[PDB]
RNA sequence: AAAUACCGGCACGAGACCGAUAGUCAACAAGUACCGUAAGGGAAAGUUGAAAAGAACUUUGAAGAGAGAGUUCAAGAGGGCG
RNA sequence: GUGCGAAUCGGUCGUCCGACCUGGGUAUAGGGGCGAAAGACUAAUCGAACCAUCUAGUAGCUGGUUCCCUCCAAAGUUUCCC
RNA sequence: UGGUAAGCAGAACUGGCGCUGCGGGAUGAACCGAACGCCGGGUUAAGGCGCCCGAUGCCGACGCUCAUCAGACCCCAGAAAA
RNA sequence: CCGCCGCAGGUGCAGAUCUUGGUGGUAGUAGCAAAUAUUCAAACGAGAACUUUGAAGGCCGAAGUGGAGAAGGGUUCCAUG
RNA sequence: CCGACUUAGAACUGGUGCGGACCAGGGGAAUCCGACUGUUUAAUUAAAACAAAGCAUCGCGAAGGCCCGCGGCGGGUGUUG
RNA sequence: CCUACUAUCCAGCGAAACCACAGCCAAGGGAACGGGCUUGGCGGAAUCAGCGGGGAAAGAAGACCCUGUUGAGCUUGACUC
RNA sequence: CCAAGCGUUGGAUUGUUCACCCACUAAUAGGGAACGUGAGCUGGGUUUAGACCGUCGUGAGACAGGUUAGUUUUACCCUACU
RNA sequence: CGGCCGGAAAGGGGGCCGCCCUCUCGCCCGUCACGCACCGCACGUUCGUGGGGAACCUGGCGCUAAACCAUUCGUAGACGAC
């Protein structure tokens, strides 16, 4: 007989295969649609979830009840030191889909990239690209390298650039950098391949890829939570306390005589560590990294137009379970996927960006730099000392 | 007595045998298959590592509910264990077989374990006491082991 | 008295019977072991070899267990063993 | 709930100077006992204990009913019948 | 014959199934053809002959029909008035 | 021990939730989760998470996990191996 | 001069915390049933069932009433009235 | 969300229920609800933790209902004592 | 009419399916899947054994007549699913 | 035999002029006759120095890795895995 009272179905069948993501780094399934009118640009970047803090800005949307009033928005700090372009891959467009035509790597590949090509770097003689490197410093090799670029600006249609993260500049434990094909979307294939060859062994900073007040799609792996029951994994109703064999499960798991159990029925298993693409994540500000000019360091990142402190987005006692953000970061509105330190594939929108909310320009009043490691009271170190006076440790 | 398989030439071969040994048959069949073709010295260091849980025995046939260890991948298998008592019993039997080559004038550190065989022995009967005044058997599954070393450069 | 009866008893002889899941419950330390408060219930269990000649001595092991050697027509019979 | 257990375990309960609890001794025995009565209890057995025998009880009702080939080959209808 | 009907209940005649394989009906106890020792060749029945699948791969004959729910072979497995 | 001619029968098994005995798959699986808790060093010894000694930390907490008995057991007592 | 357990009252005091653990009644307004305590289907029913005091019938003056027993100058009530 | 014991993995030890053969579906027909047949989907070793859809899962020769010229306990205005 | 994409609620009383009412709501449509779904629960109702009542029966007892109390066993196999 | 000039959807055996170059043979008729003419007879004739797997010889041109375990981490985790 029928469902007595109609309730909607618990959980989506969209992401049905609720398994450990086979990749740790978020694959870009779809790059933006290129038009040969535009100038050349990278369409994706590769960041690291440092942490999460407040903002204070004045909202500017007419008609709302928060028009010309201050808000407090949650923001993430994605530390994004500039990525080193170390290769270019061409793709021929075929009736069986889209085939990789030819890869050309750079001459000098940094040991950050080399580490990626080994499971046991310690045990290895580090021979990767030692016979390939020899193609760039003989006449007989340069010839056949330039005939690969010539062959690729003829047949290939989708040019992607290989860029690895600069892992040495981060506070993380690891050194094995993250390689990534980033699609170059721009003019004609010829212009696109002359440009990527020009960028071969170059830093690509994040201001060259992204800009402020830009809606971007964040791709990563979800924070993993292990083997979970149906009440945790699917958020089904908890059964009555008097249940004999357990109140933390789905009671009916099928009708009789569709005499299997359906893929749609909610079972226990792997929660979290699922690959996810969150769209419409706004860039509140792209931050300048720590740099030295005229002897003194510059760290005035959280210095807004109305604050003018000399405090960084590094909170008191650093970002918890991360480290200090000494490099150029992109500050995204709201929470994004994955845990702290999680490699976090940024991507320009797949979607034509035309709203009041999407075209909004963001003028920050106050970035909160209070301690995240407990109920932080003070923004900077000198404020804590100015208020509390001299301690016994002075 | 009478062994199942005969060696190529009895000259370059020594034997050992254990009747009605009180190790599990299944655990010992698996650790006797792992050692089945190895060199006597490669065999001892393997069984000493099984004892220390550094190298595993891949449970290939008798693998019902048997857990998955990382060490099993050395055997191109997913399931493996460290049968300590089974290792130790056919490590006493390598001790004995080595002792017989020594006696026959054979060179020890050229010996390869060619034939090894774990037969089921007569079971020993004990009982367990179960709900509603019932008695069920709690029988041991002991095993006959008999193996033949052979000289191979 | 005799002729008649006699699945107990003491002896015997015999068989187109049974051949160790058969024939008595019992071929054997069987009305035993064991079970039940008791009345009662009630098993399983034959076979080394012609002869113990039942494997000295050596060897590895703490040992059970082996490897040799030896007995024997045979251990392809090694003490619950045709 | 193939248990610790052929009735147990935990919390929570009822009663705790009295128609109180309790050990030993003693009496009542099977269409009998005993019953502040539930067909309760009478040795894990109770709307008639258990044991042996009568007994291989009877069964129009279930189940099974052991080699081969060769030939012939049905009936489920009539009449009477607790 | 009863029943609104029923793969319902009850009769008459004959043939089946049960007791019976075999070709055909995709698949069926009963429909259709045809009843059977073990084989070779030949030929048919009922059914078929795009491919599954043996056989139209004939220069088959004449029409009829377009369905945004086509139609497509006894029993037989799905429709009427309009 | 068997062929032939006769004689005789406790004379042919796949079934009986058959009888008795044996053995599988289940399966190296369920399991070895009631009553707070062990640790360090040494000794004996082929061998020690478990034995013994010492030291620590705990528990029963006199309605005891204490010291004695009655029923019942029948040598379980005690030493040595 | 020997005092041995309490009781009441006051001051001060702590971050209003104090029967600090432990021990240790939720309460009220009503209906139904059985007065109550007691008892009961050991192993699914603790109940409103049974019992109970109170009440009321009935039998019988012993050669008797009630009852037992195969039996008897038998036996229980009955060491009774 | 936290805690204790599990489950979990390992060393050692190690049962049982169950079991024609077995084990992917859809429709068909069929003893009128197939794991096997037909016609289609299709189909890749060996496995671990889970789980309760199915095996018309196991458990026990339906306690219901009917039949039997099968009973029993009980009742009485049944019959015969 | 094309149309099952997406919704179709919170409660009082009742074991209830059903009904009825309150209130919210875009709307508070109707159904199937062994009258989906008890090794998923629950056990309120029916539906054992204890008891009370009414009617019925001489009685034992009967009552889709009320009432109260009443053991919800197993997955570790194969598949399916995760 | 040295180069010129061609070839991405799953890149190929091509076509050109120049020479070091060897013949005036090949193709079509007609001459000269010869070659196991194996005595009537079957898997003959190809692709084919085929595909795959072992080693035996030999001359150039050369190549000096990694994975897994163990340890470690905790962005992961029942165990593997990550």
């Amino acid at each position: 007989s029928h469902r007595k009272f109609s309730a909607p179905r618990h959980g989506s069948l969209g992401f049905l295969p609720r398994k450990r993501s086979s990749r740790h780094r978020g694959k870009v399934k779809s790059f933006p649609k290129d038009d040969p009118s535009k100038p050349v640009h990278l369409t994706a970047f590769l960041g690291y979830k440092a942490g999460m803090t407040h903002i204070v800005r004045e909202v500017d949307r007419p008609g709302s009840k928060v028009n010309k009033k201050e808000v407090v928005e949650a923001v993430t700090i994605v530390e994004t030191p500039p990525m080193v372009v170390v290769g270019i891959v061409g793709y021929v467009e075929t009736p069986r889909g889209l085939r990789t035509f030819k890869t050309v790597f750079a001459e000098h590949i940094s040991d950050e990239c080399k580490r990626r090509f080994y499971k046991n770097w310690h045990k290895s003689k580090k021979k990767a690209f030692t016979k390939y490197c020899k193609k760039w410093q003989d006449d007989a090799g340069k010839r056949q390298l330039d005939k690969d670029f010539s062959s690729m600006k003829k047949y290939c249609q989708v040019i992607r650039v290989l860029a690895h993260t600069q892992m040495r500049l981060l506070p993380l434990r690891q050194k094995k950098a993250h390689l990534m094909e980033i699609q170059v979307n721009g003019g004609t294939v010829a212009e696109k391949l002359d440009w990527a060859r020009e960028r071969l062994e170059q830093q690509v900073p994040v201001s060259q890829v992204f800009g402020q007040d830009e809606m971007i799609d964040v791709i990563g792996v979800t924070k993993g939570k292990g083997y979970k029951g149906v009440t945790s994994r699917w958020h089904t109703k908890k059964l009555p306390r008097k249940t004999h064999r357990g109140l933390r499960k789905v009671a009916c798991i099928g009708a009789w005589h569709p005499a299997r159990v359906a893929f749609s029925v909610a079972r226990a298993g792997q929660k979290g560590y699922h690959h996810r693409t969150e769209i419409n994540k706004k860039i509140y500000k792209i931050g300048q990294g720590y740099l030295i000019k005229d002897g003194k360091l510059i760290k005035n990142n959280a210095s807004t137009d109305y604050d003018l402190s000399d405090k960084s987005i590094n909170p008191l006692g650093g970002f918890v379970h991360y480290g200090e953000v000494t490099n150029d970061f992109v500050m995204l509105k709201g929470c994004v996927v994955g845990t702290k330190k999680r490699v976090l594939t940024l991507r320009k929108s797949l979607l034509v960006q035309t709203k009041r909310r999407a075209l909004e320009k963001i003028d920050l009043k106050f970035i909160d730099t209070t301690s995240k490691f407990g109920h932080g009271r003070f923004q900077t170190v000198e404020e804590k000392k100015a208020f509390m006076g001299p301690l016994k440790k002075d | 007595v009478r062994y199942s398989l005969d060696p190529e030439n009895p000259t370059k071969s020594c034997k050992s045998r254990g009747s009605n040994l009180r190790v599990h048959f299944k655990n010992t069949r698996e650790t006797a298959q792992a050692i089945k073709g190895m060199h006597i010295r490669k065999a001892t260091k393997y069984l000493k590592d099984v004892t220390l849980k550094k190298q595993c025995v891949p449970f290939r046939r008798y693998n019902g509910g048997v857990g998955r260890c990382a060490q099993a991948k050395q055997w191109g298998w997913t399931q493996g264990r460290w049968p300590k008592k089974s290792a130790e019993f056919l490590l006493h039997m390598l001790k004995n077989a080595e002792s017989n080559a020594e006696l026959k004038g054979l060179d020890v550190d050229s010996l390869v374990i060619e034939h090894i065989q774990v037969n089921k022995a007569p079971k020993m009967r004990r009982r367990t006491y179960r709900a509603h005044g019932r008695i069920n058997p709690y029988m041991s599954s002991p095993c006959h082991i008999e193996m033949i070393l052979t000289e191979k450069e």
